[PDB]
């Protein structure tokens, strides 16, 4: 996640 | 840079009604992951940013459900169905995928309201300004709606309107309303060959001119 | 709570250096990265770049690499913005902010007004005459901010300060508040204003002319 630490996932 | 427009510039809008503010962004914000990290902040005057939605359209905690939003890929909107007093403020759109980070120039939220007349008191320069050599004569036209007021100062019958300088609130945030200011100054030798210095404001909530006098 | 504590308003003439802390209380400062942002007086918002807290890794925006310092004290909780050989336009309130999937807390704000203007203290003046409104006219200062409250700060209704107006190199700005005819005078009502630029607080008691 651009600026962050953070995760997330990734969308097909 | 991605460059991010915002329209409106200005939105007045009832209580009441419904508003949308978009941003159209120069190049599309999706993330090379799928995700879109688009978001809309309002702030206050006098106050930090107040996150609203974050990607697209997702409601951040304690907003109310009043407030949605909704685009894709370069087109984006916040609206806010049924506007509250509260909502004053201006309200940013941000595209946090591609780095750096931009932000809209912003949407001012007015709020159309029933019409007020002001209250205006002025007041005699102080002896400590008298003292000084200077001599400002002082209006206040406090809590009107609508904001377009014509304000003229007389001297004993005339017009002056050199040394003049407004000043006007942001609109309140509980009753709506805007407050303004008006300073003639004058250099106490001019002061002091008059006798009647007047303060009168044009309103549409009035047929009459709202005029305030004192004397020397 | 969650609060990001910004340091207060600094002056500075062009070529001197400040730094400007964030410190964060309520949340573990090592798991959240911080940003710093712009907000230009008018021109909207920058953002400057961001330090991850964890790695004490910064990453600067192409327009601030330079003369610009991000870093970190974690025992304290504190990040700090460094901006050195300041030039007129870094003027400007800077933001420090939480990210995760998005700025859900940002800092209180700073101002920075760098400037070779000489800092001048106001003249502040009294203006005397169901509701009676009261005022105090605050005149030639340079530069924003001026504090102005009435008894000190007990009497927060009724009142209003309208922006300054530039006129010459000096500001000025009104404030009025409006109370119950059966207090003045016999409760007194006193305008405070305090400018932090030239150390000066002045209180000023309204009294019938």
């Amino acid at each position: 996640v651009p600026g962050s630490q953070h995760i997330d996932s990734q969308k097909k | 840079d991605v460059l991010m427009t915002q329209t409106p510039l200005s939105l007045p809008v009832s209580l009441g009604d419904q508003a949308s503010i978009s941003c159209k962004s120069s190049q599309s914000i999706v993330h090379s992951s799928g995700n879109t990290y688009f978001e809309w902040y309002l702030q206050k005057p006098g106050q930090s940013p107040k996150l609203l939605i974050y990607k697209v359209s997702n409601r951040f905690s304690g907003v109310p459900d009043r407030f949605s939003g909704s685009g894709s890929g370069t087109d984006f909107t916040l609206k806010i169905s049924r506007v509250e007093a509260e909502d004053l403020g201006v309200y940013y759109c941000f595209q946090g995928s591609h780095i750096p980070f931009t932000f809209g120039s912003g949407t001012k939220l007015e709020i159309k309201r029933a019409d007020a007349a002001p209250t205006v008191s002025i007041f005699p320069p102080s002896s400590e300004q008298l003292t000084s050599g200077g001599a400002s004569v002082v209006c206040f036209l406090n809590n009107f709606y609508p904001k377009d007021i014509n304000v003229k100062w007389k001297i004993d019958g005339s017009e002056r309107q050199n040394g003049v300088l407004n000043s006007w609130t942001d609109q309140d945030s509980k009753d709506s309303t805007y407050s303004m200011s008006s300073t003639l100054t004058l250099t106490k030798d001019e002061y002091e060959w008059h006798n009647s210095y007047t303060c009168e404001a044009t309103h549409k909530t009035s047929t009459s001119p709202i005029v305030k006098s004192f004397n020397r | 709570q969650i609060q990001l504590v910004q340091s207060g308003p600094e002056l500075k003439t062009p070529g001197e250096t400040v730094r400007i802390s964030c410190k964060a209380s309520g949340y573990t400062f090592t798991t959240y990265g911080m940003s710093w942002v712009k907000q230009t007086p008018g021109k909207g918002f920058k953002w400057m770049g961001w330090i991850n807290t964890y790695s004490g890794v910064p990453t600067y925006a192409d327009d601030f690499k330079g003369r610009f310092a991000f870093s970190l004290e974690t025992s304290a909780s504190t990040a700090y913005l460094q901006i050195n050989n300041l030039k007129n336009e870094d003027t400007a309130t800077y933001f420090c902010a939480r990210r995760s999937w998005y700025f859900d807390v940002w800092g209180t704000g700073t101002t920075v007004t760098v400037s070779s203007a000489k800092t001048t203290p106001p003249s502040v003046y009294p203006l005397a005459p169901s509701m009676v409104t009261l005022g105090c006219l605050v005149k030639g200062y340079f530069p924003e901010p001026v504090t102005v409250t009435w008894n000190s700060g007990s009497l927060s209704s009724g009142v209003h300060t309208f922006p300054a107006v530039l006129q010459s190199d000096l500001y000025t700005l009104s404030s009025s508040v409006t109370v119950p005819s059966s207090p003045r005078p016999s409760e007194t009502v006193t305008c405070n204003v305090a400018h932090p630029a030239s150390s000066t607080k002045v209180d000023k008691k309204i009294v019938p002319r």
